[PDB]
């Protein structure tokens, strides 16, 4: 944190509302993931490739 | 008006009257002079009824002086009626003869300082050798202890692997022991974080080894009552003397 | 991605980084020239 | 004098550099063989476990096997730190392995590593001195 | 001569820096896209398992 | 990182010449090597009654 | 690194003598003593 | 690392006084907090559905 | 946290870390002037 | 500037500042002529007949 001269580093830079955009990109793609998981489960439940027992 | 060299280029932003634009003029300090500046000002528009630059004393300045000389002070910018007090933001024989005096007396001074420096080097090697003899033995004992700590850590790993290996295949089930064998890994993660927060130092293996080596070394130097401050003082002094003798190689 | 975009725009970059090295050379030379013109002590490598 | 001396030292450098290029491409092909063999082991382990999970065994058979394989490799990286005094880091281990192959190949082929290395040091040490002597700020040459 | 050459090289920089800033932003936007696409892959691989 | 100390931009970092082909062409047949050496090993354990099931 | 600043190739890396044999002489008996106290702990734990 | 370029040896690095028992005195009661919250979450989970 | 406390108490951090560079520069220059090799 | 300019540069600047001038010179305190390539600081040691 302290340089050679004894001075102090500038401000640790943040981003444009990082928490909100991280949440707003992690949650809908989570929904797309569970949707395509259900869709793949039905798609090979139709054929005999599935394995629930 | 505004002359801003935040770009590095002092760029005046100015207007003539009866003009739409607060026109910005970029100029070099040293090569762009008043003359080619007025060339730019006369190709930009048609306000060349009269345009000049006057002194704060009101005297007409030279039309060929550099702007570097101009913007060092304020001035009167001359349009047909109004006056811009533009504000931009912002012995010698003795030094030469002292360099001349020392130029006569470098070589004998260096030739004297070489003998003096080799004398200091030799005397501090003499003062450093009997402490070095104790330092080698204390370092050998601390290295033996840290090496046995490395082998004991490997012992811990092999013994933990053995106790985890036997029960699952010969006595108990993997279904009832997999949680314990996960929580040992999670406890190792917590122990890594505990070494970090305890020591203000990241848990990596060479730095941890050197940490324990220095603690065992200062324990051994305390128990053998070694003078560590004399030792590293003399090491620093001999390193400084060697740096100076490297300087004298030219 | 940068060399991709520069080749897509056919950006000449040898002139650019040669220019930047020349500018950095000049600024290091001014930082060495800070010594004899203000402090009046000898110079380095 | 300085430029003739430095060209004499480059002239002495000239055969040894070509010998070093030959032994270096040899050791480089050997360490690339080692890297691809590590990838080979990394692949064939996954093939073995791909069989032993579904095709002819179950998961509860091979789940402790995979667990102790990962724990054994985690212990083996500590063993690597015991063997040589550095952690198992991929460019660092690649540097150690390549340079070990380099010294093995130079011991076999028997060319002067030291007369290469001392003289290659003297190249840059005299070149820095020529660079400082040709300074456009510290006037020596007209 | 050096402060002359410095501003000569500054003016020689002045047209080309704008094209460099355009290419830099044009590639930085794609790098932001691939970072958020990596996080997209991670969130989808969480969800299809969950 | 991105630029030099001078601000100059680094040269293009090299990719391996047809590297993506050369990696998977070593991955997949050695997956078959792991197939073969396991289907032989399970039969070797089945022959001499050391096998678990 | 492989070369130094001057093209100076770094010297032969330090190994410790018989080190694979030294680690193989130490991994085995500590695994075996873990086996031993595994027996000692397993026969005694649910005995109480 | 253990020896500086001069050849000196680095001083005894800072150890947090009683920090090991600080870790031991913070891990244990927060482990008991985890013990309490497991029961007091599972009970209100199962009983108020 | 230090920049948060800086924005709170408003103690001219820019002047402080400018003056640190200045005092280190002047201290290195004085040690440069006190060469044990050259008459000064 | 005394450290950079000679007499001839100052005289060409005085030349171009007007147009109705044809003969310019800088003389000594004596009658002799200071040349074009003479430094300004050597000229500013004493007075001069402009």
């Amino acid at each position: 944190i302290v340089t050679r001269s004894g001075a102090i580093l500038p401000k640790p830079v943040k981003m444009s509302f990082g928490l909100l955009r991280v949440f707003s990109i992690v949650i809908p793609f989570l929904y797309v993931g569970t949707l395509i998981s259900k869709n793949f489960a039905a798609l090979l439940e139709e054929h005999d490739i599935f394995v629930p027992e | 008006v505004t002359v801003v060299y935040q770009n590095g280029l002092p760029v005046i932003s100015v207007r003539l009257p009866s003009r739409r634009e607060r026109c910005q003029f970029t100029l070099k300090p040293i090569s762009d002079s008043v003359g080619v500046f007025l060339r730019q000002l006369q190709e930009e528009d048609r306000g060349i009824d009269r345009v000049a630059i006057y002194s704060p004393d009101g005297v007409r300045v030279a039309a060929s002086t550099g702007i570097d000389l101009l913007l060092l002070d304020d001035f009167k910018l001359v349009i047909n009626d109004l006056t811009y007090h533009v504000r931009p933001p912002k012995n010698d024989v003795k030094t030469l003869v002292q360099q001349l005096y020392t130029t006569l007396c470098i070589e004998q001074h260096q030739l004297n300082k070489e003998r003096e420096l080799i004398e200091r080097l030799e005397d501090l090697k003499e003062q450093l050798a009997p402490l070095e003899k104790v330092r080698i033995e204390i370092s050998r004992k601390a290295e033996k202890r840290t090496t046995l700590v490395l082998w004991g850590g490997l012992a811990y790993m092999a013994t933990q692997f053995g106790i985890l290996a036997r029960l699952t295949w010969w006595e108990y089930s993997w279904d009832i022991m997999e949680p314990v064998t996960y929580f040992i890994t999670y406890g190792s993660a917590m122990a890594m974080y505990a070494y970090f927060v305890m020591t203000r130092q990241e848990y990596v293996y060479p730095e941890a080894r050197d940490r324990q080596y220095l603690l065992f070394f200062h324990k051994g130097a305390k128990k053998s009552r070694f003078d560590l401050e004399k030792y590293n003082q003399l090491k620093d002094a001999i390193a400084q003397a060697e740096m100076d003798l490297k300087r004298l190689r030219d | 991605f940068f060399h991709k975009g520069a080749k897509k725009s056919r950006f000449d970059l040898e002139k650019y980084n040669q220019l930047k090295d020349a500018i950095a050379q000049a600024e290091m030379d001014l930082k060495r020239l800070r010594d004899p013109l203000q402090v009046h002590l000898p110079l380095r490598q | 004098e300085l430029i003739e001396r430095l060209e004499d030292l480059k002239e002495q450098l000239a055969p040894l550099e070509k010998v070093r290029i030959e032994i270096s491409r040899k050791a480089e092909k050997r360490t690339t063989l080692v890297l691809w063999g590590g990838l080979a082991y990394m692949a064939t382990q996954f093939g073995i476990l791909a069989r032993l999970t579904w095709w002819e065994y179950s998961w509860d058979i091979m789940e402790p096997v995979t667990y102790f394989i990962t724990y054994g490799s985690a212990m083996a990286m500590y063993a690597y730190f015991v063997m040589t005094r550095q952690e198992y880091v991929y460019p660092e281990a690649r540097d150690r392995q390549y340079l070990l192959f380099f010294h093995k190949g130079a011991k076999k082929s028997r060319f002067d590593l030291e007369k290469y290395n001392q003289l290659k040091d003297a190249i840059a040490q005299a070149e820095m001195d020529l660079k400082r002597l040709r300074d456009p700020l510290q006037v020596h040459l007209p």
